[PDB]
């Protein structure tokens, strides 16, 4: 187990976050739930420059 | 109280 579990649950997951394509989870809720955290990743490339 | 993010991708084989 590495790759196959829910960012959010703790779990499992089956989705993927076709935003960064790095992100997994396993219902709309649970992507949500983290997306406060994992937004701050989503979209590569940190907000530094320009 | 956030943006709504990209759509998910379910893969299964
Ligand atoms: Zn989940
Ligand atoms: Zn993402």
């Amino acid at each position: 187990d590495s790759s196959e579990s829910c960012w959010n649950c703790g779990r499992k997951a089956s989705e993927t976050c076709s935003g960064c394509n790095t992100a997994r989870y396993c219902g709309s809720f649970c992507q949500h739930k983290d997306w406060e955290k994992h937004h701050h990743i989503c979209g590569q490339t940190l907000q530094a420059q320009q | 109280t956030i943006s709504n993010p990209p759509p998910l991708i379910s893969s299964a084989k």
